[PDB]
RNA sequence: GACCAAUCUAUCACCCUAUAGAAGAACUAAUGUUAGUAUAAGUAACAUGAAAACAUUCUCCUCCGCAUAAGCCUGCGUCAGAUCACACUGACAAUUAACAGCCCAAUAUCUACAAUCAACCAACAAGUCAUUAUUACCCUCACUGUCAACCCAACACAGGCAUGCUCAUAAGGAAAGGUUAAAAAAAGUAAAAGGAACUCGGCAAAUCUUACCCCGCCUGUUUACCAAAAACAUCACCUCUAGCAUCACCAGUAUUAGAGGCACCGCCUGCCCAGUGACACAUGUUUAACGGCCGCGGUUAACCGUGCAAAGGUAGCAUAAUCACUUGUUCCUUAAAUAGGGACCUGUAUGAAUGGCUCCACGAGGGUUCAGCUGUCUCUUACUUUUAACCAGUGAAAUUGACCUGCCCGUGAAGAGGCGGGCAUAACACAGCAAGACGAGAAGACCCUAUGGAGCUUUAAUUUAUUAAUGCAAACAGUAACCUGCAUUAA
RNA sequence: GCUAAACCUAGCCCCAAACCCACUCCACCUUACUACCAGCAACCUUAGCCAAACCAUUUACAUAAAGUAUAGGCGAUAGAAAUUGUGGCGCAAUAGAUAUAGUACCGCAAGGGAAAGAUGAAAAAUUAUAACCAAGCAUAAUAUAGCAAGGACUAACCCCUAUACCUUCUGCAUAAUGAAUUAACUAGAAAUAACUUUGCAAGGAGAGCCAAAGCUAAGACCCCCGAAACCAGACGAGCUACCUAAGAACAGCUAAGAGCACACCCGUCUAUGUAGCAAAAUAGUGGGAAGAUUUAUAGGUAGAGGCGACAAACCUACCGAGCCUGGU
């Protein structure tokens, strides 16, 4: 976790989370269901279809992932052409 | 077993007791059969002159005057001993084979 | 037997095991004397 | 550490040299041999192994004579002073080497064999085949480097060209040059192997500490080995 | 969430208070640290021989005392004041070398017959003492130690300390501060009948002593500081390694050395390389290397039918220091015998240099016993001292939450002096007490937890850092021989 | 009122600023404080604790970029550049540097380590301040009975009541540890993010960072003592184990690593001692006492080591591997 570094004296982000998750400005964490590339011959088509779809994270898991990251990862992402451009902002919500 | 105790001749064994000793200043040497040789040349000779008809005394009188202190320097001695320098209008540069050499302290006091 | 008496004083052995000559022969004693002088002790070695 | 071996003498001398016991210690101070140290004081005797050696302004064969036969505490083989010419020297005492007997020290290799006695010394090139010898040299002018212990004897086998195959007491053959010096007969002090130590007192006096008390487990190397005789070790 | 003791800072204060900034910001406890003081406690420990004119005399003991190497440095002499009384505080000066130390000019160069009354007698452990010719040399008494009641043990310490001396005298010292002798313990003197019958043991004190078993060759050593041996080591035997010289192993040579198993001497060391190790021994050796020497049915068993391998325990010894059976059976030794010993393999897991058996001498080794022995007991008692109590002096420690601290019944984080009910109870002090206060010293050593450790052992998981040998490369000689890098092998 | 209690000034920490010291006289590497005479000396990848709940590869030595790339049993973690640009809101003898001083003391050795004092203008002031403030005692010993206190009572006791504190654990006086009081010291430092209030607003902040109401600034939150144990070098054979050189000791009696027995070496057993004479003592019975015997002096063998007639024993009172330093 490293709350304070040894060279600059700041926080540090676990690259494992950055590589296994995806940050969004809306406040949700996207992931991928495990087992989507191992033992696919014994899985029924419905199971394979459900495993090849993205999934969100819970409140506690999202907070843990945020704690494991810094404010740099919370920046926007105005990519020239990204499939997740229409998901950074969440609209139509009432508590 | 004492560090503050200054080592001297009244501590060690017979060997070191007889070897070190106080400021003896070796005057001779030994000749095998424990027969010390007293070199007459190394024995000092106190050159004491005769104190007959001495004027001064070991104590001065307060009635005498007072003079300023002026440590004698080489320049003053040279200016004083300036007879041949003025007559130009004798010196001992090398004194290696001299009786009492100056630079190498060979004369006692 | 009595184990409270192990010391057999002897100036010869003392000065031979902890002497200026022995402390300056090897660099170990040199460093020892240097550290002692740095500490500020009165006696440096027997 | 400070350890100056007593072995420090230039000119050969007859007087016994003050021997300093070692005790299995090296120049540093650590033990390298277990079972050595603590014995009776001894005085080394300078021995001259090189039998044939012409003295000053000499070269041809010379004669010598035995005067006395004494015991040597350093080795197990007794010695015996033998004077000759204008000098003296110690040499190994051969069997039946009585005092007041003359001994020859030749060198000129004769054409035919030479019926050498028991004390005379001749090169292998003049010794009959099948004659016991001792104090064999490895090379001409080298010196006795093999047979020397008490009761030892080296029987001659044969000669080839300019060498001679010697048979050591351990059935280990060896070939050496024929122009080397040797000695006939066998070493004196016979029956030394049958010496009964009797008690541990004599063993301790000899200067040999006992073995350790650790109960070692006899490994595989503790088995009876029946190896064949090694090949003849030559030196040509 | 609301307040707030102390301090510094910026604000009028100013017989002590307010607004904000800071926490080394606020103690009934962490077997917490420093300083003094209660608690056992004036209890344990303790010395100084007697008379006296303080001149002197008397009683007892002594293996202690003299000088010195090792060691200390003025450490019981005077002067004035401090005090079991003083070796305590300041000045006084010692202790003077002939005893010991402080020590040798060079070059070639050589000392074979040890000492032990050393001559008879000799022996093994083979041994501590010497000089020759030449050159140059002629001045000679310089320096240190010298005391004591003394050294190392935190103490003024029943402790530890070598050399030559009479070891009891010509040296060296005083076990009794004063009174009485309560209880308990210890060191001594004697004991009416027994002499080991209390006791697992003959374990203190006296006799002085007879015959056995196991083991160990005997001497010697071991765990300084609980186990001193039935363990350790070898004089004797046996296995393996080494053909050689310049630091030992070695100024040695196969009858010589190094690494090991057993235990002298006598009878012996019977069998097996399937398996591991060591030998390239042209395919085998080595078991005195690591280790092993078997089962099923039969006229209380030979010999038959056999299965497997290496043999299938040969000789020998026997209820063992030998898994319960075990207090064996068997005959004695006594009044009783799981104590001791004569024979049985049935020891199924004894059995051969991991050594099997007897035996000459011996054991502070471990277990029995015949004739004598003592208070160990039957049943203990008397005396002296140590020691104890009181009178004078000094003077600790373990320990304590506070105590105004009884007993019985039942409960109670499960054994109550403090709880529910009863008995009792004037105040303190000495002289004994060890039933309780789960009494007092040690984070139970026995059991368990520790992804906390360390010692030991390899065929547990990994790397060969190091040694030596192997195949390759550069490295030079031949023809149509040392270092270095890459991988393997045993340690 | 005996014993006690306070004084505060010497000096300490921080940077702010310069870069420091160093032979009158003799003496100092041989045994340091020694006037005097024929022989090699240098350059070395630091390890280790600890975290991944073990642990081997791994674990640190102006601003922004950026805690990004990148490396990593791809897990715990590590982590760059191009570009950029002359006083104390301190301490005031248990605090402050350990310090009045690296002083004794432990000590043969490396190594560890504290306090001295208190009125002032005259101590060449005689002569004492105002007693009062904790812990132990005197002025002043107790008088049925029992957590030491309450309701009370005209009164102390007498009347009724209630089972010490803290920690643990479902459960307590429990007989589970802690504790004699007093004075001093002594144990919660902050983090992506979140809550409240200030200022501006699709912008604010004194470049960099965040923007579908956001940012800035302040306020508020992350304990101490405690092992076994490793690394590298010093210090250690003056006692113990072994070796080396030259010396010393062993009466007498019976008669040969023979026997008894002086001195002498060790201590199989009893008793005393157990904070004692001693952090290993006192008497005999004990084995040897011309030999594997003991010892005076000096030198050598130091821990992954030495030594070892193996006791896996000893190496300076505690050695299944002695202590110190720095990682700790
Ligand atoms: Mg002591
Ligand atoms: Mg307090
Ligand atoms: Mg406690
Ligand atoms: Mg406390
Ligand atoms: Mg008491
Ligand atoms: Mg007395
Ligand atoms: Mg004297
Ligand atoms: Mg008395
Ligand atoms: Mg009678
Ligand atoms: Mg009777
Ligand atoms: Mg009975
Ligand atoms: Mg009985
Ligand atoms: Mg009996
Ligand atoms: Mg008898
Ligand atoms: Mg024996
Ligand atoms: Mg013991
Ligand atoms: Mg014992
Ligand atoms: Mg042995
Ligand atoms: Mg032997
Ligand atoms: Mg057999
Ligand atoms: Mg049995
Ligand atoms: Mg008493
Ligand atoms: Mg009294
Ligand atoms: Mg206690
Ligand atoms: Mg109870
Ligand atoms: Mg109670
Ligand atoms: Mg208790
Ligand atoms: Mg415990
Ligand atoms: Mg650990
Ligand atoms: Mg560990
Ligand atoms: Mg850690
Ligand atoms: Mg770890
Ligand atoms: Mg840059
Ligand atoms: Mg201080
Ligand atoms: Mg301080
Ligand atoms: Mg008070
Ligand atoms: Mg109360
Ligand atoms: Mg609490
Ligand atoms: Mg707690
Ligand atoms: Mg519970
Ligand atoms: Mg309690
Ligand atoms: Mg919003
Ligand atoms: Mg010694
Ligand atoms: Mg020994
Ligand atoms: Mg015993
Ligand atoms: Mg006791
Ligand atoms: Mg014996
Ligand atoms: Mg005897
Ligand atoms: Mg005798
Ligand atoms: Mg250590």
């Amino acid at each position: 976790l490293t709350y304070f570094s040894a060279r600059k004296g700041k926080r540090k982000t676990v690259k494992a989370v950055i590589d296994r998750f995806l940050r969004l400005h809306c406040g949700l964490w996207v992931r991928r269901k495990a087992g989507y590339k191992k033992k696919l011959w014994k899985k029924t088509p419905a199971r394979k279809k459900r495993l090849r779809e993205f999934v969100f994270c819970n409140k506690t898991q999202s907070k843990l992932l945020d704690k494991m990251t810094t404010s740099f990862w919370k920046r926007r992402n105005w990519y020239v052409d990204d499939p997740y451009q229409k998901y950074h902002d969440r609209t139509n919500l009432k508590v | 077993a004492d560090r503050m105790s200054k080592w001297t001749s009244k501590r060690g064994p017979r060997s070191f007791r007889g070897r070190k000793g106080r400021g003896a200043k070796g005057i001779g040497f030994l000749t095998s059969g424990w027969r010390f040789v007293q070199i007459k040349e190394m024995v000092p000779e106190f050159v004491v002159p005769d104190l007959t008809g001495f004027k001064l005394k070991p104590y001065v009188s307060y009635l005498a005057p007072e003079s300023e202190e002026t440590p004698l320097t080489a320049a003053q001695l040279f200016s004083e001993a300036v007879a041949p320098a003025i007559e130009k209008d004798g010196f001992e540069p090398t004194q290696e084979g001299k009786l009492f050499q100056l630079y190498p302290r060979n004369f006692l006091r | 037997k009595a184990r409270g008496n192990e010391y057999q004083p002897s100036n010869i052995k003392r000065k031979n095991k902890h002497g200026w000559v022995r402390r300056l022969s090897t660099p170990a004693g040199v460093q020892v004397i240097l550290r002692r002088m740095l500490k500020g002790r009165k006696s440096l070695s027997h | 550490a400070n350890f100056v071996s007593w072995k420090s003498r230039t000119k050969y001398t007859i007087t016994p040299v003050k021997m300093r016991k070692s005790g299995g210690r090296d120049h540093t101070g650590r033990i390298r041999v277990h079972g050595i140290g603590g014995g009776h004081k001894q005085r080394y005797r300078m021995i001259d192994f090189l039998r044939f050696r012409p003295e000053e302004t000499k070269s041809g064969p010379f004669e010598e004579k035995v005067i006395q036969v004494r015991y040597d505490p350093c080795r197990s083989a007794d010695i015996a002073l033998v004077a000759g010419g204008s000098r003296k020297r110690w040499i190994i005492a051969t069997e039946n080497m009585q005092a007041g007997d003359t001994i020859l020290n030749s060198n000129h290799i004769g054409r035919m064999a030479v019926a050498a006695r028991e004390g005379d010394a001749h090169p292998l090139g003049a010794l009959p085949v099948g004659t016991l010898i001792n104090n064999v040299e490895s090379e001409p002018g080298r010196g006795a480097q093999y047979i020397r212990a008490a009761g030892t004897c080296g029987v001659l086998l044969r000669k080839v060209n300019g060498t001679a195959i010697i048979q050591l007491p351990s059935k280990r053959q060896m070939q050496v040059l024929e122009t080397c010096v040797a000695t006939v007969g066998r070493v004196s002090n016979v029956d030394h192997n049958k010496r009964v130590i009797g008690k541990a007192g004599r063993n301790r006096w000899l200067g040999k500490r006992p073995n350790s008390g650790r109960w070692h487990r006899k490994g595989g190397w503790a088995g009876r080995k029946i190896r064949p005789l090694p090949p003849m070790k030559s030196y040509v």
